[PDB]
């Protein structure tokens, strides 16, 4: 009943390199240099993608053409840590990165997975959001969380009171390299009512409560 | 290299139905060396089938796998609410150990035409040199929807980005938000801003619009 745990999310600039570590939590893991370790990534909106693997005992590595020479998988017997290093990072590397292994020293069915390490590549810098209202004109309204970095942000409505009819959409990468996001709510046309969304970007310690008036 | 292709792209079924997923191999593949995975939202991938037909430990009996040669299938006898997720097939016979593009199992329901709303830019964002008009498609099904930005009956492109929510847990619906982003200089050289929406639930395409000085 092995369980894998991965290191935390990392924000990198183009041209840099990153190293992600996979470990086993508890005493469920056995010898790390014993099993074959596989790394796969998942670009946004795309399907799973095999990057490469490492044989358990002899540690012979195999990579996919699209990453040849760009990636190094490794495993530390002494610390019981599996690593993946990807250099020359490109904005096309922004994706979820998974660690996996099977039961034997040779590659096979991936029985165990980590919860994923998100690696975001943006030449941007930590930047709090600007919140603009989406004024009403049943009715709809919301808040626009524009040009922030990096994810995520939390949107409430009337400090958590209003929670019905609400849709907070997933963020979107614009050319500018910053995150833009929308949060809406549908309300009775006959309302009188006063609405405010509460945006919070943790990195930048930004707390924003903008009202929406027609 | 062995290429896997999965079918269908999206599988729309109801709770309780049987689901049949397909994985096609570019060349003959011994039964062994084909595994299936489950990607529940926000979670790590999970092994269901290895060796093409062998259930993995702790896997409910309603998952099964068969197939030989190029054609392999995953069967979910009776769909449970927690079975609506993304399934991927993986080959580990040779290298590279390729994946399929994934097949999305979604909850099927009655056609629901969207409610279309359009929001003009905030007069505050206009104090900055930028303007963002937001089109929102609310509570529709199926997910297929085309949103066309028409600035004075001119089809835009490259200047809009859109996001789609998950299939809602309660009403099994989708919602979509599109953002057309211009500069105040250009924004102020046009009069009509329209969101043209086409959805199988609509007799005809719907167009929501406003004029700049409204």
């Amino acid at each position: 009943q092995v369980q894998l745990v991965q290191s935390g999310a990392e924000v990198k600039k183009p041209g840099s390199s990153v190293k992600v570590s996979c470990r086993a939590s508890g005493g469920t893991g056995g010898t790390f240099s014993a099993y074959a370790f596989t790394w796969v990534r998942q670009a946004p909106g795309q399907g799973l993608e095999w990057m490469g693997g490492i044989t358990g005992m002899f540690g012979t590595a195999n990579y996919a053409q699209k990453f040849q020479g760009r990636v190094t998988i490794t495993a530390d017997e002494l610390t019981s840590t599996a690593y993946m290093e990807l250099s020359s990072l490109t904005s096309e590397d922004t994706a979820l990165y998974y660690c996996a292994r099977g039961l034997y020293y040779y590659e096979s069915s991936l029985d165990y997975w980590g919860q994923g390490t998100l690696v975001t590549v943006s030449s941007a810098s930590t930047k709090g959001p600007s919140v603009f209202p989406l004024a009403p004109s049943t009715a709809a309204l919301g808040c626009l969380v524009k040009d922030y970095f990096p994810e995520p942000v939390t949107v409430s409505w009337n400090s958590g009171a209003l929670t019905s009819g609400v849709h907070t959409f997933p963020a979107v990468l614009q050319s500018s390299g910053l995150y833009s996001l929308s949060s809406v709510v549908t309300v009775p046309s006959s309302s009188t009512q006063t609405y405010i969304c509460n945006v919070n970007h943790k990195p930048s310690n930004t707390k924003v409560d903008k009202r929406v008036e027609p | 290299e062995i290429v896997l292709t999965q079918s269908p792209g999206t599988l729309s079924l109801s709770p309780g139905e049987r689901a049949t997923l397909s994985c096609r191999a570019s060349q003959s593949l011994s039964s062994k060396y084909l595994a299936w995975y489950q990607q529940k939202p926000g979670q790590a991938p999970r092994l269901l089938i290895y060796g093409a037909s062998s259930r993995a430990t702790g896997i409910p009996d309603r998952f099964s796998g068969s197939g030989s040669g190029t054609d392999f299938t995953l069967t979910i006898s009776r769909l449970e609410p927690e079975d609506f997720a993304v399934y991927s097939c993986q080959q580990y016979d040779g290298v590279p150990r390729t994946f399929g593009q994934g097949t999305t199992v979604e909850i099927k329901r009655t056609v629901a035409a969207p409610s279309v709303f359009i929001f003009p830019p905030s007069d505050e964002q206009l104090k900055s040199g930028t303007a963002s008009v937001v089109c929102l498609l609310n509570n529709f099904y199926p997910r297929e929807a085309k949103v066309q930005w028409k600035v004075d009956n001119a089809l835009q492109s490259g200047n809009s980005q859109e996001s789609v929510t998950e299939q809602d847990s309660k009403d099994s619906t989708y919602s979509l938000s599109s953002t057309l982003t211009l500069s105040k200089a250009d924004y102020e050289k046009h009069k009509v801003y329209a969101c043209e929406v086409t959805h199988q639930g609509l007799s005809s395409p719907v167009t929501k619009s406003f004029n700049r000085g409204e």
